[PDB]
RNA sequence: UUAAAUCCUUUAACGAGGAUCCAUUGGAGGGCAAGUCUGGUGCCAAUUCCAGCUCCAAUAGCGUAUAUUAAAGUUGCUGCAGUUAAAAAGCUCGUAGUUGGAUCUCUCUCGGCCGAAGCGUUUACUUUGAAAAAAUU
RNA sequence: CAAGACGGACCAGAGCGAAAGCAUUUGCCAAGAAUGUUUUCAUUAAUCAAGAACGAAAGUCGGAGGUUCGAAGACGAUCCGUCGUAGUUCCGACCAUAAACGAUGCCGACCGGCGAUGCGGCGGCGUUAUUCCCAUGACCCGCCGGGCAGCUUCCGGGAAACCAAAGUCUUUGGGUUCCGGGGGGAGUAUGGUUGCAAAGCUGAAACUUAAAGGAAUUGACGGAAGGGCACCACCAGG
């Protein structure tokens, strides 16, 4: 079920079983690898980079064609942002949200939803710094979460 | 439901001591304020001083008037009034004697029919109620 | 209908006498 | 009642099932190649895009997303690939 | 949320074999979950399975036969000392001659009567009549 | 016998018909063993109190009181419950603690094939061995 | 003409919200479930002691406004009526309690049928937008997912009413939280703590009692009601 919702829904993406890149499939791998880097140039989250690429140029699975994942290529290049796009676009929320709130005194459900929020926000933190990605001085204020966006 | 942990010891023996104190044999022989107001003071007997006699009145379908003694108990000064066999084991009691009592006889609960009264009479003068009565041996004053 | 003591009785009498039975039965087959 | 091979099930149980649900899960969507009335050439597009693709010469809108699948130009034509 | 797959196995084999069906479906499938059906495979308890291996956890495809009365699993896994292991049996076990304590050990998933030849003890997973 | 004795053991003599050389303690006429009984004493035939007989149980023992244990799954780990019987928190975000999906099939130096050395990631788990007062069981 | 209040009928078998709750149009703001997905991360999760957000109504402290209704109160009758104080309305602080109900923790699995409904998606002839000039909306058929609610059922369970969970339980172990231990004394005394107050949270013992309580099937029963008959009953009469 959901975290913070009381929803049990099903929907999701379904992998097939055959890992193999189709035939008709012309791209190389560092062809979907240079399209990764100017997509990365051009300033998207690999959420996007990976839905762009499977509409328009028709790369089903990125780790089935170059072997890695879209964030260790943009890590290995280094085009990869210092905090990760989840616990990123959580921060984005809880800003809002908190401006929202700043302007409209009188909505607890505001209230409520922010403390949602930021409660995510402290589990992906935690996770975060429990695996090394954020270094361990880091800590999530309510006046520095603007700053971080 | 009850956790089932390989790590839970702590948590089942906490839970099950505090739901011990939540029954009224174990809260009773571990208070001890139920020794602190017996007044056989713990004990299966008790000695005293026969105050008066006095009479109560039995259950209301069935009518009766059970004749009792009050006594004061020699160790700790309470009163208590105690149970006589029959009418004429009364006579063998005079005020002012040493008697010793013991309980009803269901671990300290009253009686079915004479309400209200706990304790009945075993000795008096230092000789048995029951070879009083059976003539077997004769009570000095 | 009936206390809840034979019908425990019953239900684990039937159960013994299955146990019994897969017994003989296994028993059988060497 | 009560028997029936669950190791075998006929394509039509399975095609009818929750694409999660069959026996080995398999999704339901594909890419299918469109060419653009105004051109010749090929473009493979998903069948549940939520992105609007524009063609690369001719920058015309071959589809828009829909909730579900999506939905192509008039004029475009498309064929199942794979 | 799911902890012990071992155990919604064995209940989902049990249901089944309760209300008279003959297959039964798996899911997720694990390796303590094969090595507990082929300990009940080799006494001629759930007869037949066979594992249908996708890109994640397997499912298991089981041919119940009817023997089986009653599978279960137990939980937490306590450790049996080869001494309570006969404490355990009167306490599991409906007779002395039928019926399964499957302990895993570090001679492997075995049941009490092969742990009791091998004389070793380990950690206790079920039981079956 | 023993320090000297007593007791026990061994032996003379005496020692049993009501073999009076006389077994008690409790309970029974609602339920586990055991009653279609009698006689006194009062209320308006039922009915208070008292003495008995008959039967039953254990027996050189049998009642009683109090505590406690077992019955008891009324403390529940094994192993209870929580709609209507005692009982689930107003509701959800809300750290610690408890629980957490699937997966991975021994050697290097110096002395006589061996001994020393690094252990091999650490444990938990299981088996073995040493060692650990008697008396008690 | 004005002031305050409130959004009927449509309005449900509906929907949304964590709960309390939510019904005039329009615009803005920031959230949200489900669905779709060959996106991404890759165990990041479940459950709660501590601590914190919200919490109907009534209530308390400052203002504003006071149409209706209206505790108290003044009158008139003898549970009602006239007038109407505090309040009911708005803003800012408190209080944190309800039959705050499914008298029914939360997360997970397995276990019958049916045809209805709300949202999303998929496939499909047809009728409609005065034969619509392709799509689109409205209907129609079927399927899939998460819902709300029914009917049915020797799945099993229960003391029974009944429950698709209150099942998978003496054949007794998925994870975890709160909590009961015969009836009263008694939510009392005492201490602590919160609150401006009203009160809220925590909470005994002495003693007393043989019960307390839940579920269902039932004869008779002075009577009571609906009808019918009769000039030894009635109306009008002799």
């Amino acid at each position: 079920g959901r975290m913070h919702a009381p929803g049990k829904g099903l929907s999701q993406s379904a992998l097939p079983y055959r890992r193999s890149v189709p035939t008709w499939l012309k791209l190389t791998s560092d062809d979907v690898k240079e399209q990764i880097y100017k997509l990365a140039k051009k300033g998207l989250t690999p959420s996007q980079i990976g839905v762009i690429l499977r509409d328009s140029h028709g790369v089903a699975q990125v780790r089935f064609v170059t072997g890695n994942k879209i964030l260790r290529i943009l890590k290995s290049k280094g085009l990869a942002p210092d905090l990760p796009e989840d616990l990123y676009h959580l921060i984005k929320k809880a800003v809002a949200v908190r401006k929202h709130l700043e302007r409209n005194r009188k909505d607890k459900d505001a209230k409520f939803r922010l403390i949602l929020i930021e409660s995510r926000i402290h589990r992906l933190a935690r996770y975060y710094k429990t695996k090394r990605v954020l270094p361990p001085n880091w800590k999530y204020e309510s006046s520095t979460a603007s700053a971080l966006v | 439901g009850k956790c089932r942990g390989l790590r839970t010891a702590r948590k089942l023996r906490s839970h099950r001591r505090d739901q011990k104190w939540h029954d009224k044999q174990y809260k009773k022989a571990h208070l001890g304020t139920a020794l602190k107001a017996n007044p056989f003071g713990g004990a299966s007997h008790a000695k005293g001083i026969v105050l008066e006699k006095v009479g109560v009145e039995a259950k209301q379908p069935n009518s009766a008037i059970r004749k009792c003694v009050r006594v004061q108990l020699i160790k700790n000064g309470k009163k208590i009034t105690a149970f006589v066999p029959n009418d004429g084991c009364l006579n063998f009691i005079e005020e002012n004697d040493e008697v010793l009592v013991a309980g009803f006889g269901r671990k300290g609960h009253a009686v079915g029919d004479i309400p209200g009264v706990r304790f009945k009479v075993v000795k008096v003068a230092n000789v048995s109620l029951l070879a009083l009565y059976k003539g077997k041996k004769e009570r000095p004053r | 209908v009936l206390p809840k003591k034979e019908k425990m009785k019953l239900r684990r009498e039937q159960w013994l006498q299955k146990i019994e039975a897969i017994k003989l039965a296994e028993q059988k087959h060497r | 009642p009560l028997a029936k091979d669950l190791l075998h099930p006929s394509p039509e149980e399975e095609k009818r099932k929750h694409k999660k649900k069959r026996l080995v899960q398999s999704p339901n969507s594909y890419f299918m190649d469109v060419k653009c009335p105004g051109c010749y050439k090929i473009t493979t597009v998903f069948s549940h895009a939520q992105t609007v693709v524009l063609c690369v010469g001719c920058s015309t809108v071959l589809c828009q997303p829909t909730g579900g699948k999506a939905r192509l130009t008039e004029g475009c034509s498309f064929r199942r690939k794979q | 949320v799911r902890m012990n797959v071992l155990a919604d196995a064995l209940k989902s084999i049990n249901n089944a074999e309760k209300r008279g069906k003959r297959q039964v479906l798996i899911r997720p499938c694990s390796k303590v979950i094969v090595r507990f059906l082929t300990v009940m495979m080799k006494h001629g308890y759930i007869g037949e399975f066979e594992i249908i291996d996708d890109h994640r956890a397997g499912k298991i495809v089981v041919n119940l036969t009817g023997r089986l009365n009653k599978c279960g699993v137990i939980s937490p896994r306590f450790d049996v000392q080869l001494k309570d292991l006969e404490k355990w049996q009167n306490n599991l076990l409906p007779s002395r001659q039928f019926g399964f304590i499957v302990l895993t050990t570090s001679a492997g998933i075995m049941d009490h009567e092969e742990a009791r030849r091998k004389h070793t003890g380990g950690k206790i997973l079920g039981f079956f009549f």
